């Protein structure tokens, strides 16, 4: 019987599209604290975590807690219908239906039946991250684009006050390097020299849709999984956990 | 006959085959498939394969005895003679007898 | 598995560690392989005995 | 989909028409589970893998990437000269019904 | 050889190789010094010692070369010494394709 309201339905639609670009079935946990989602891709390579606190939503009235599951394709198609200055209201009655209402000049209401999706509680604890890098969306997006242009895998090398991304192909070579003085690197900190390689397809899926004026926090180590995160409304958090090759 | 290693090898192979077959039977017993049992019988020698493929029923022991006594070709010939005369039941017209004899003899030679 | 009823082309395969000197000396005479079937042991020379699966 | 709890499947290919005389169809749950795991089907309802065949009689435990303890668990206890099997550079004799697969075959059979 | 038997193909002359050479070697050893040895197996220590003493070689080398004639080869001088003492053709590893050229070409090359 909960009711949840949001402002700027386009932002929520883009968030859902980014989250669903890698998974097919998702289960959202609704509580008093907020809405949470944690899932893994079919290849068991990338872990996706979504956290939306109650302070973001304009209205948030939940009495209890229950888990709801819905198909990502239908939800994405419905949410893509929203505009940039509309009000999104998600409602769930005593029936097992999810009502999606867009409030603009006229109110449009959609219905989506709930589907029973298996719940597998897996979590990744904190790991020792040797290097922490704060970067903008544009530099990483075009870097991944060039790496896909030349090669199939991307290598991240972080040293003291420097950050480079290399793409080694069969014939061609691409090197992109930037320092703290450049506007691409807002922050940087390195405990020790690190080097790792990751795939491009997963990176291309994750970085697509990122804005130009967006701050992305990238943490990674030596031959151990990379963690990418960025914040929405200064409290909402999306976490990507990508395993390295080999 | 065989030493104390190859016989154990074959026994363990049969043990694994039985382990798989039990689960297959238990799964098929629930009636979610075209049949209520597995549809792949297991053989052990040429006579069993011939009996399962073309028949007629009960020919396995006769084939075994004849190949033990005379040999493969003579055993096939004796099988043809026995089928034509009527050891293995009544089929009907002479066309049935000819077809069955040709099929079984070709299976035995092959 | 029973090698006695698998095929006939596999009954000509060799199971010897090395060829004898007589094979090499008879190659120079342009003989036919049937003239020295008994010199070099094949699979067909072991059928029936228990040692078909044992000492190749 | 409600039966097997598989909802996120994009494509599911079937046939234009059946070729048997019974025209008995297959359960769609099996098709959904095949589409989910990226495997295909054959005319009789089995998944098959084709490969060129080559012979082998003796092998070395290091070529096939298996430990000596695992081989002793399988049943191999000696090498082809009668010595006990204690090393990975010794030559062992293959049993008649033991096969060695490729790595594409292993990837698909996973 | 079974491939030749199955197709009923007349045997072609055999090129000289290490397996033929080792059989000639052991046969000559037995014929001259009355010592019994066999290739591709393990032999008695007494026979190995006798053969090494008669050939003035290292017994470990003899054991290794009789065990694996296809991977262990004697140096060219040792092969020449074996050919001189026992009376066997040269080791096939040091034989060149002498019959791929004409005797007149070899005449010019010799000059």
């Amino acid at each position: 019987p909960f009711e949840i309201v949001f402002e700027g339905a386009k932002e929520f639609a883009q968030l859902i599209e980014t989250a669903s670009r890698l998974i097919d079935e998702a289960a959202f946990k609704v509580t008093e604290e907020g809405i949470s989602m944690r899932a893994m891709d079919p290849s068991r390579v990338v872990l996706i975590d979504l956290n939306l606190p109650a302070s973001i939503f304009s209205k948030y009235e939940v009495d209890g807690e229950e888990t709801i599951g819905v198909n990502m394709d239908h939800l994405k198609k419905v949410l893509k219908r929203g505009k940039a200055k509309e009000t999104l209201i998600l409602r769930k009655g005593e029936e097992n239906f999810l009502e999606i209402s867009l409030q603009g000049t006229a109110t449009r209401t959609f219905k989506l039946p709930l589907i029973d999706v298996e719940e597998i509680e897996v979590d990744l604890p904190e790991l020792p991250f040797t290097a922490k890098v704060v970067i903008l969306g544009d530099v990483i997006k075009e870097a991944v684009k060039d790496a896909s242009l030349v090669s199939d895998s991307m290598k991240f090398i972080a040293k003291e006050n420097e950050f480079t991304m290399r793409a080694e192909g069969e014939t061609q070579e691409v090197e992109v390097k930037l320092t703290l003085e450049d506007e691409g690197l807002l922050d940087i900190e390195v405990q020790e020299e690190t080097k790792s390689a990751y795939g491009i397809s997963y990176l291309s899926d994750m970085v697509k849709g990122l804005g130009k004026a967006d701050e992305v926090t990238i943490k990674f180590g030596n031959e151990m999984p990379m963690q990418m995160e960025y914040y929405i409304r200064d409290e909402g958090r999306l976490i990507f956990l990508l395993a390295p090759r080999v | 006959e065989l030493p104390k290693e190859m016989e154990e090898y074959f026994e363990m192979l049969q043990r694994e085959i039985d382990k798989a077959y039990e689960i297959a039977k238990k799964a098929r017993a629930q009636g979610k498939d075209p049949s209520l049992d597995v549809e792949i019988p297991q053989a052990t020698d040429m006579a069993g394969r011939v009996e399962s493929l073309v028949g007629p029923p009960g020919v396995a022991k006769r084939i075994r005895e004849l190949v033990k006594e005379y040999g493969k070709e003579i055993a096939a010939l004796k099988i043809v003679d026995e089928i034509i005369e009527g050891k293995f039941g009544d089929l009907g017209s002479r066309e049935k007898y000819a077809e069955q004899a040709v099929r079984t003899a070709l299976a035995i030679l092959t | 598995l029973d090698p006695r009823e698998v095929d006939s082309e596999v009954h000509n395969m060799d199971i010897v560690r090395y060829y004898p000197l007589e094979f090499y000396e008879a190659t120079y005479e342009l003989k036919s392989p049937k003239e020295l079937v008994g010199v070099i042991e094949r699979v067909e020379d072991r059928l029936g005995k228990p040692e078909m699966y044992y000492g190749l | 989909m409600e039966n097997v709890k598989v909802y996120g499947v994009d494509k599911l290919k079937g046939v234009m028409g059946m070729t048997s005389g019974w025209k008995m169809p297959e359960p769609l749950e099996k098709g959904l589970l095949r589409a989910k795991n990226d495997v295909y089907v054959f005319k009789d309802g089995t998944i098959r893998f084709d490969a060129t065949d080559a012979p082998i009689t003796h092998f070395r435990p290091r070529e096939i990437g298996v430990s000596v303890e695992k081989l002793r668990e399988l049943g191999y206890t000696h090498d082809f000269e009668g010595k006990p099997l204690v090393s990975e550079d010794q030559i062992v004799e293959l049993k008649p019904q033991d096969i060695i697969l490729s790595k594409e075959a292993g990837r698909y059979l996973l | 050889f079974g491939d030749f038997v199955e197709n009923n193909q007349t045997l072609l002359p055999a090129n000289y190789c290490e397996e033929w050479w080792i059989l000639e070697f052991v046969k000559a050893l037995k014929e001259i010094y009355e010592v019994h040895l066999e290739p591709f197996t393990e032999n008695e220590e007494e026979s190995i010692e006798e053969a090494s003493d008669y050939l003035e070689i290292d017994p470990e080398f003899l054991k290794e070369m009789l065990r694996d004639p296809l991977r262990v080869k004697p140096p060219v001088e040792l092969a020449i010494h074996f050919s001189e003492v026992l009376g066997i053709p040269l080791h096939p590893y040091y034989t060149l394709y002498w019959n791929s050229v004409e005797p007149k070409d070899v005449e010019k090359l010799w000059r």
